[PDB]
RNA sequence: GGCACCACCAGGAGUGGAGCCUGCGGCUUAAUUUGACUCAACACGGGGAAACUCACCAGGUCCAGACACAAUAAGGAUUGACAGAUUGAGAGCUCUUUCUUGAUUUUGUGGGUGGUGGUGCAUGGCCGUUCUUAGUUGGUGGAGUGAUUUGUCUGCUUAAUUGCGAUAACGAACGAGACCUUAACCUACUAAAUAGUGCUGCUAGCAUUUGCUGGUAUAGUCACUUCUUAGAGGGACUAUCGAUUUCAAGUCGAUGGAAGUUUGAGGCAAUAACAGGUCUGUGAUGCCCUUAGACGUUCUGGGCCGCACGCGCGCUACACUGACGGAGCCAGCGAGUAUAAGCCUUGGCCGAGAGGUCUGGGAAAUCUUGUGAAACUCCGUCGUGCUGGGGAUAGAGCAUUGUAAUUGUUGCUCUUCAACGAGGAAUUCCUAGUAAGCGCAAGUCAUCAGCUUGCGUUGAUUACGUCCCUGCCCUUUGUACACACCG
């Protein structure tokens, strides 16, 4: 997929702080409604990250469920070439509740 | 047509040979007693087994019944 | 925005659906049984009933925090609007959900179908389910497909007390040759039900004779 | 299990899977730096 | 903004719990000196879809007639504001939702 | 032997005969996509297709071919592009044309991925059918070496393997019944300004007797729950009395009753089974096929409607128990929206109509709405005549929806005014608020309902019986069948 690279980069970082991603199964949707580019940019881009392995994905009532594996922050941590502080957000160790 | 079923049949009966002495020949008295008597699960079949314990009370005056 | 009483209802309801069915796909290899939304005053309780809460649990409640935030971005709700909370099933035995799911992950690792149905006859019994039968219908390695029936215990048929009484659950297993297809209906006893009726509608329970006594012919006893 | 065996060993071996598991069960229950700052540090 | 005429609305598909916080609200007006008027029954809307059977379009013609029932209920009190709302987390119910309209 | 209006008897309405609607076959076709062929294919795939839907046809785009490599590659791997040509097209599709972007990406290898592509005779699930018929099963005991058998039956009775009863059986389970939903009763409870009423304020018209019809009334800060709504209950259990009967299960009459056909109607529904139908419901699927000149997907246009014909579900009718023309004027089941992508729409004003316009109400027991519906009833015209029955076919014209109406979407106006004068052999549905008419609402839906799913208005004739036809069940029997006569 053809995806300039500072679209590419609003998808990462929505995919990293927030480290999931929700979007609708529809091509030629204009805005994703929270990553400013195209919903097809979006579905594909992350089409390639769980092809490497870097997220699961899940489909249900068509509507993509991204989560980022824990694999994936560390490669977001070098080629993003972030600052070496983790924990997205849904990794921030918030801890459950009992 | 009105055939009383096994549930009903059976379970009159066995009515009779526990709680002959406080049974009656009248339906109204007979329909309170069992309700305090056996649990019913449901008004309808609560009626319909009085109504046959009657029916039977009504037989066991004119001679002895089979099953009794 | 202004949504109508009728259109409202089913919205609730439709968002359950599709929001059951996520767990299943997602949660499936944790035994979900089934999820209740609790609505409240700022904010929106659900709770998901699953045999294992570690793996929804998992890593400082990674997963869970992770789950809840794909809940957020889909239905447009605040961050604080949601919570979930998982629960385990108190009596694992008695579901059928949990049941089905078990079995699957059983025939995927290649055990013998009566090694594997035997499990949840014994299993859901041993809960104290009053009956269990168990359908299992598709192919293996045979190229003509069959279905074989396990039955147990006493099972109602006909009726409003199947709706009360039995749950089921209908799963479709992924093989190498084709479609496997489960069906697990268990029925709970009756005496330990806590919101419907107790008992069968035509269970009748006779009193016992409380005569026998002896009579004396005319007293008074003062006080 | 098309055969007088492996359903033989299929219950014994199936209620042997049971019996472990819901005493195995029923012990179970008895015995019951952030990211968006390192975004705003640019000052 | 005292003493208002308080409208709360009561829907619920399931009559059970709609009646328990009907009367629990009524039972906390009562021995609260509060005038009430309610509960008052709207009468029922069945929400009726009937398809067919078939996934497919072969068999006998069968059709399925599903129903989603719709209970409303609206009771009016006299009382004011700060402790008509506190009446709603008295007998809160997930089941039924509650609406307030002055 | 037994049961059954998907069987018959007595009958009712019919269909088959006509025109037209629609589905199927056939023919035709550039394609007229396709599944289904007795019941259980053929107004069925919720399939009422202008585009989409769409799978077909004639053409034109895109990759939305992830990922590991290898090649190429900053001295630029590649993407977008004005103008002209080309094209159906203001598709940079392609061709002349030099501009722009910059390692996202171009080629080969593997690997994918997507398919309304094939296989429902590879499968799941679902659904239909045997069959909603009344059937199915185990414990102990008896018989048998055994597989098995009895129990599960001569008779009566029931809608019913449902009961009485006979009994090497006794006592039980599933199914049936129980159960659930709905309709009919409650002046007995609980309340209701989103329901109704009497009074009461204020107020109108007509005769004046103080009466009869209204409007108004969300402050009359009234009264009440019969009508309306719905929650807790009550109420029918064949109750009482007559007959028959093994005096048993029951059945038929009366009386009371709201209800005495399981009170009326449904929902659910056993043990197994079918190569029944669907991979054209699924981001349900195994395998096969295809995968860049696509069988993916998209755009444009056509087709699914195409017409010498056979068949099925239906709608109008053939008149006077009627057509028109005025007038009278009564339901129930339901549905309804927002910065949309536009819902139900009263009321006012234009218009012969269809329809248009301006406001307002309603996310709704509040407004549309008492949906003032149609059959129906009254009074007239017509007068047995292919007539004022019938309204195809067609010409000319007016509006609506939609990007787009041509192969007329639909509606309206004038005109043309066809077969049809009650339908052969055959054949369908049906027993009481039932059949038949008669409309209305919901689904599909931008528009289109001669279709379904329901609802109510008017409302019968004739049995309440049988195995004569037909289908199914049971018992006995024969068997060289057991993949079970498609043997
Ligand atoms: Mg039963
Ligand atoms: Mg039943
Ligand atoms: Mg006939
Ligand atoms: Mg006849
Ligand atoms: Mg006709
Ligand atoms: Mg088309
Ligand atoms: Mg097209
Ligand atoms: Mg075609
Ligand atoms: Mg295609
Ligand atoms: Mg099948
Ligand atoms: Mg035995
Ligand atoms: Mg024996
Ligand atoms: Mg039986
Ligand atoms: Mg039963
Ligand atoms: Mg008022
Ligand atoms: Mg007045
Ligand atoms: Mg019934
Ligand atoms: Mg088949
Ligand atoms: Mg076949
Ligand atoms: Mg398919
Ligand atoms: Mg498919
Ligand atoms: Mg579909
Ligand atoms: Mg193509
Ligand atoms: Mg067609
Ligand atoms: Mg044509
Ligand atoms: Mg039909
Ligand atoms: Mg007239
Ligand atoms: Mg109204
Ligand atoms: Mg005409
Ligand atoms: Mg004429
Ligand atoms: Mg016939
Ligand atoms: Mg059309
Ligand atoms: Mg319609
Ligand atoms: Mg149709
Ligand atoms: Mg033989």
């Amino acid at each position: 997929m053809l995806i300039p690279k500072e679209d590419r980069k609003k998808i990462h970082q929505y995919l990293f702080q927030e480290g999931v991603v929700v979007a609708k199964k529809d091509f030629n949707q204009p805005k994703h409604d929270e990553i400013d580019t195209r919903n097809l940019f979006v579905i594909k881009a992350l089409q390639s990250l769980t092809s490497k392995g870097y997220v699961k994905t899940q489909f249900s009532w068509q509507y993509y469920y991204y989560t980022l594996t824990d694999e994936g922050v560390e490669f977001l941590r070098t080629e993003l070439n972030i600052p070496e502080g983790i924990l997205p957000l849904t990794r921030l160790k918030n801890a459950p509740a009992e | 047509g009105r055939v009383r079923t096994k549930t009903v049949k059976r379970a009159s009966k066995v009515l009779i040979e526990r709680f002959y002495p406080k049974l009656t020949l009248d339906f109204e008295t007979n329909k309170r007693l069992t309700s305090e008597i056996a649990v019913i699960q449901s008004k309808r079949l609560r009626n319909k087994i009085a109504g046959y314990t009657t029916h039977l009370m009504k037989r066991i005056q004119k001679g002895p019944v089979r099953g009794i | 925005a202004i949504l109508s009483k009728k259109k409202k209802l089913v919205a609730d309801g439709v968002f359950y659906a599709e929001l059951n069915e996520f767990f299943t796909r997602e949660l499936a290899e944790q035994g979900y049984a089934g999820v209740e939304v609790r609505k409240t005053p700022s904010k929106l309780e659900v709770i998901v009933k699953a045999s294992n809460t570690q793996g929804v649990l998992g890593e400082q409640g990674r997963r869970i925090h992770e789950l809840t935030s794909l809940i957020v971005k889909r239905f447009k709700l605040s961050p604080e609007g949601i919570a979930i909370y998982a629960e385990r099933v108190e009596e694992r035995g008695l579901s059928a959900a949990v049941q089905a799911e078990a079995l699957k992950a059983k025939l995927l690792s290649g055990l013998p179908i009566r090694r594997a149905a035997y499990g949840v006859l014994r299993f859901a019994m041993g809960a104290g389910a009053k009956g269990v039968e168990v359908v299992i219908s598709g192919k293996l390695r045979a190229a003509r497909a069959k279905s074989q029936k396990y039955a147990d215990g006493f099972m109602i048929h006909s009726g409003q007390p199947t709706r009360d009484f039995i749950d089921i659950a209908i799963r479709h297993v992924l093989m190498r040759q084709g479609v496997l297809g489960i069906k697990v209906k268990i029925m709970k006893d009756p005496a330990a039900n806590r919101f419907g009726p107790r008992a069968l509608p035509d269970a009748v329970k006779i009193a016992e004779a409380k005569d026998e006594d002896e009579v004396i012919p005319a007293p008074t006893v003062k006080s | 299990g098309q055969s007088d065996k492996r359903e033989l060993e299929g219950e014994v071996e199936g209620t042997e899977d049971a019996e472990a598991e819901l005493e195995a069960e029923a012990e179970e229950n008895d015995e019951s730096y952030l990211a968006e700052l390192e975004l705003s540090k640019q000052e | 903004q005292q003493i208002h005429k308080i409208r709360i609305t009561l829907t619920s598909t399931k009559v059970k719990q709609l009646e328990n916080v009907s009367a629990n609200i009524i039972r906390n007006a009562a021995q609260y000196n509060i005038v009430k008027k309610g509960p008052v029954r709207m009468p029922t809307k069945v929400l009726k879809i009937t398809t067919r059977k078939t996934p497919n379009g072969e068999g006998s013609k069968t059709w399925d007639a599903y129903e989603m029932r719709i209970h409303k209920r609206v009771i009016d009190l006299q009382a004011p504001a700060s402790t008509v709302k506190r009446i709603t987390q008295i007998t809160i119910e997930p089941g039924v939702d509650v609406e307030v309209t002055i």
